RNA sequence: AAUGCCGGUAUGAGUAGCGAAAGAGGGGUGAGAAUCCCCUCCACCGAAUGCCUAAGGUUUCCUGAGGAAGGCUCGUCCGC
RNA sequence: CUCAACGAGAGACUCGGUGAAAUUAUAGUACCUGUGAAGAUGCAGGUUACCCGCGACAGGACGGAAAGACCCCGUGGAGC
RNA sequence: GCACCUCGAUGUCGGCUCAUCGCAUCCUGGGGCUGUAGUCGGUCCCAAGGGUUGGGCUGUUCGCCCAUUAAAGCGGUACGCGAGCUGGGUUCAGAACGUCGUGAGACAGUUCGGUCCCUAUCCGUCGCGGGCGCAGGAAAUUUGAGAGGAGCUGUCCUUAGUACGAGAGGACCGGGAUGGACGCACCGCUGGUGUACCAGUUGUUCUGCCAAGGGCAUCGCUGGGUAGCUAUGUGCGGACGGGAUAAGUGCUGAAAGCAUCUAAGCAUGAAGCCCCCCUCAAGAUGAGAUUUCCCAUUCCGCAAGGAAGUAAGAUCCCUGAAAGAUGAUCAGGUUGAUAGGUCUGAGGUGGAAGUGUGGCGACACAUGGAGCUGACAGAUACUAAUCGAUCGAGGACUUAAC
């Protein structure tokens, strides 16, 4: 699979910060509404971290006025303008799929500060 | 018309010009050297050979080394005909490479499709399938062969056997990209066969 | 892929454990011809894992290695001899520590038999 | 499930066609034959190119 | 993904609580809608303060799902509850609330009021 | 009645 | 020419089956060993798949040879 | 199920050993339309088809297995 | 209705699965007449190419209702299909209700419960092989006689709120997007699975013990997961078009000085037809065609012809999968990367053991994105693809030029 990271090597996303499956970041999203592109803030915690190089994808989980919102990016995206990490979580595994029916304050007890 | 066939490497996305996530074959399929020229006075029909991926002398015979000999170049694992291009436009031995192909067009991609083995009515054609329960023994079974009345199977009625190794054409893909530097055609959507296989690109039939 | 041998996983890895103990105290066997072809790489994967000599290498062969003596009147273990006796032998050569020599077939079942030692 | 008619003697030697077996990729053993079939150790001399290894 | 049968909670001020799924509007044809799409359905828990009562088979439209809607850019959306808005059978919403987060894919279509009313677009 | 029946 | 009786031999056909559930290797005997003996691991039952004691069978128990037929394969082994 | 997709084991597949049964007038045993005891592998006219196997399905051979159990007859029988 | 065939057995309803055929056409396509102003309609033609739904009730077909749709069409095929499937109802043996019968019992009146066997011989169908032929033996590439597949359509915007219409209402034709169902491929994403991957954890047993591990308990259970296979995921298709046409619309025209779609001659005209789209195709015994190798030995048979060795080439045997039940196909066999091992990586899992620190301890921290890793890559002959053997042609005769 080298020629697949020599074709995909020029369009990598170098610049991004680098994070672990399990803490709390806010991603810089352009979106195109017509005309004007509003940057929208999409703070909440990384649950997926799936690799492959330019297939990298990973999943922010937040809580939106009562009903949980997980949205999936791909990693070297243009579409992602930034990304701040808020805080660093302690975590055990690298897929968080049990925090998702752990409402409210069980998933607080498991994401703590590292 | 306008053509080339290689091997395909595998797929990967590739983002081009805007944010959107384009799903890409990635091809080998260059050079590929003019064999024989055929001619409608000779041979009763305008074609072109072209051979890809030359090997080892040991793994070639002496009539494939003969028939090889008038393009002067070395044996190739791969010859296929390509029918009808714009005769005559290319001399016997000349490299077609994938400069003639830009990265806007609209080109035909056929191929082997990947081998199945001997298979179920349920999965060969796409048949739906028994009940589990309720007392019902029938699931996974092709179905009933008929009437009465011919005292016979019609023929074409579907059942189980070995799916796949057969010629898929693949019509309407898109160039996304190529690469004159590493001979390498990248392809949007989804090309048939399994990986190192041979695959030629044509020319879609425009419009 | 690798091969089922007609047995459950559990039969399998039993079966596998006990064909590398086997082969590295009496130093030849004689098997059929596919369980020589799964048995040759995890022989020389744990030749490998006695090439390391630490204690770690050990621990983990030890969970593959039957307790089986080894050398009598000597009261060496088989994993002892791996890390003894193998690896001091094996030491310039990279990889290929077992080949397989082909017999003929069995008389009770047709089974095509193969001669397994340590090269 | 049932046979109609029995099978008559010609039709069942004509699929008795390919019921018969090959003759096995048998060779010269170099040390002593005869003779050795192919990519297997001798079981007279007990050699394999071409050490005694038994 | 909402199916035939499938239960869905009401999110808008309409009165009804709970939804069940009758009909997808989508030709002849599918069993299955996503987002965006108009479901005829019927109403089986409501409040007792509403314009909207019980059993009155309305029509509505899917604003949330737990499937993963895909976007051209390769990025995924997907909620925690199956929810929808009930419509006067042209896409004007019966409550004069909305609430919870409504995904961006209504604005694809002529959907303008739902999304105006909505307090999050995703 | 034609109840096939056989045993 | 009785869906006749008896005996012999075909077709199906080298086809179905070979009857719950762990074996592996090294030595020995032998003309012949995946099936017999020994050893070392591994595995199973364990309110039994352990011990004995009726009914019942009656020599099937032990030793030394043997392998024809019977072990739904083989057999140097056996309740033969 | 919509709507099915994988994974494990046993059989099925291949090889070595052993090895039946139901059935069976002989058989070099295509299809369509007719004809015929009125529903044809064997008849007529036409259309197709090199020879021999292996793995599958079961439309036909009014398939096999039981001298239909239903209905009727017997100057039959049996039980009430 | 009759009783021609079957009582030394032709399994009978309704559903499931698989379909195929005919239009007396439900929609879509093309038209005539309309008391057709336009949309929507009515009737009658040509047209089977394609498609003709999800439920509630009842064993039910049918039927009623709910919600859609372009429409939810009629029938035949043993009221298609039980050696393909189910027995809910009819249709056994038990037991009740109502009625009739003194009674045993009976009821196309009702209800509860009630054994559905078959290892495919032949023809048929779906796939895969071995021979021989195709006047020499081979390796490739192919034309196409023929055959199969596909063929469906909704909504929105312009033209245009235009034509038409007092208004309400509202186009034909022509362009551009976006869908539904179906089909073909492939996973790069989203997921599923992944019994020789990683981690946590319970009970018992074992490695003499702690520590660390092994066995069994559904893979013991739980949380993830590589490759492969997958849809519910993704890409693509039914596009633009030619020729002869059906119903219709006609042109020029006489029989019959007119008239006339026709008797001669020319058109136009449909999702029908034959192609263009895809696939199999010279066993197409009518066995085709192009390119390139190997050559014309020996011995008998005076002729025909027959044996032995061989060239080009292929096979036996072996390493394997992009293939596969087995054959077959494909990549390869020591002037070589075919498989395994080794090394370095990708991905997965999540911070190994040991040591040290803090705590009475359960435990946490550092060494350390550590340790481990099945099929995924790239290098590397370390191991196995050894030596070998077998098959494989000397090219018939006429006719025109050479």
């Amino acid at each position: 699979q080298k020629l697949i990271e020599d074709i995909t090597k020029e369009q990598l996303r170098t610049d991004l910060p680098a994070f672990r499956p399990g803490d709390t970041l806010r991603v810089h999203v352009k979106v195109v509404e017509g005309n004007r592109e509003r940057i929208q803030i999409f703070e909440g915690v990384v649950i997926k971290r799936r690799g492959g190089g330019i297939s990298e994808t990973f999943t922010v989980r937040k809580i939106s006025y009562g009903v949980g919102v997980e949205r999936t990016f791909p990693v070297h995206t243009p579409k992602i303008a930034k990304i701040e990490v808020v805080r660093y979580g302690k975590v055990r595994r690298a897929k968080l799929y049990y925090l998702r029916e752990l409402r409210g304050k069980a998933a607080r007890i498991k994401e703590i500060r590292r | 018309t306008k053509g080339i066939l290689g091997r395909k490497i595998g797929m990967t996305q590739v983002f081009a010009e805007n944010g959107d996530l384009i799903p890409v074959t990635v091809i080998e399929a260059a050079p590929n050297v003019v064999l024989q020229k055929k001619t409608a006075e000779n041979d009763g029909y305008e074609a072109i050979q072209l051979g890809f991926d030359d090997k080892r002398e040991k793994l070639s015979n002496k009539p494939e080394k003969g028939h090889v000999a008038k393009a002067e170049t070395a044996p190739k694992r791969f010859v296929k005909e390509l029918r009808g291009v714009e005769m005559d436009a290319y001399e016997v031995g000349q490299e077609v490479k994938v400069e003639i192909f830009s990265a806007g067009e609209i080109v035909d991609v056929t191929g082997v499709s990947k081998g199945k083995g001997f298979q179920g009515a349920i999965k060969r054609h796409g048949q739906s399938r028994g009940p589990m329960s309720h007392g019902s023994r029938y699931h996974r079974r092709p179905g009933s062969m008929g009437p009465v009345d011919p005292n016979r199977v019609f023929k074409g009625k579907l059942l189980p056997g070995r799916m796949g190794g057969e010629q898929i054409t693949v019509q309407n893909l898109e160039i996304v990209k190529v690469d004159a530097e590493r001979n390498l055609l990248l392809i949007k959507g989804n090309v048939p066969g399994a990986k190192k296989s041979l695959i030629t690109v044509k020319s879609a039939v425009k419009s | 892929s690798y091969r089922k041998l007609g047995r459950t996983s559990a039969q399998r890895k039993a079966m596998l454990r006990d064909l590398t103990t086997d082969l590295i105290i009496n130093e030849r066997i004689e098997t059929t011809e596919t369980r020589a072809k799964e048995l040759r790489s995890v022989v020389e994967k744990m030749i490998t894992l006695g090439k390391r000599g630490d204690l770690h290498a050990r621990r983990q062969a030890a969970a593959y290695i039957r307790n089986e003596v080894a050398n009598e009147e000597n009261n060496q273990d088989a994993l002892q001899k791996l890390f003894s006796d193998i690896a001091t032998r094996y030491e310039e050569r990279q990889g290929g520590y077992t080949r397989i020599m082909k017999l003929g077939p069995r008389r009770g079942d047709g089974a095509p038999m193969a001669i397994i030692e340590l090269v | 499930a049932v046979p109609f008619r029995r099978t008559s003697k010609m039709k069942k030697r004509l699929r008795r066609t390919h019921f018969k077996l090959n003759v096995p990729g048998m060779t010269e053993c170099p040390s002593c034959g005869e003779m050795k079939l192919s990519h297997r150790v001798c079981k007279a001399c007990g050699s394999y190119n071409g050490k005694d290894i038994n | 993904m909402i199916q035939q049968e499938t239960r869905l909670k009401v999110a808008d001020n309409s009165g009804a609580r709970e939804v069940l799924t009758i009909k997808v509007l989508g030709g002849s044809g599918r069993k299955t809608a996503n987002i965006g799409d108009v479901i005829v359905c019927t109403v089986k828990q409501a409040t007792p303060g509403g314009v909207v009562k019980k059993g009155e088979v309305v029509k509505a439209v899917i604003v949330r799902t737990k499937s993963g809607a895909r976007r051209s850019d390769g990025s995924y959306i997907s909620f925690d509850e199956n929810a929808c808005v009930i419509i006067r059978d042209d896409k004007s919403p019966r409550g004069t609330r909305i609430f919870g987060p409504v995904a961006r894919e209504l604005r694809e279509n002529n959907f303008m009021k739902i999304v105006s009313l909505a307090p999050e677009v995703i | 009645a034609a109840a096939a029946a056989a045993a």
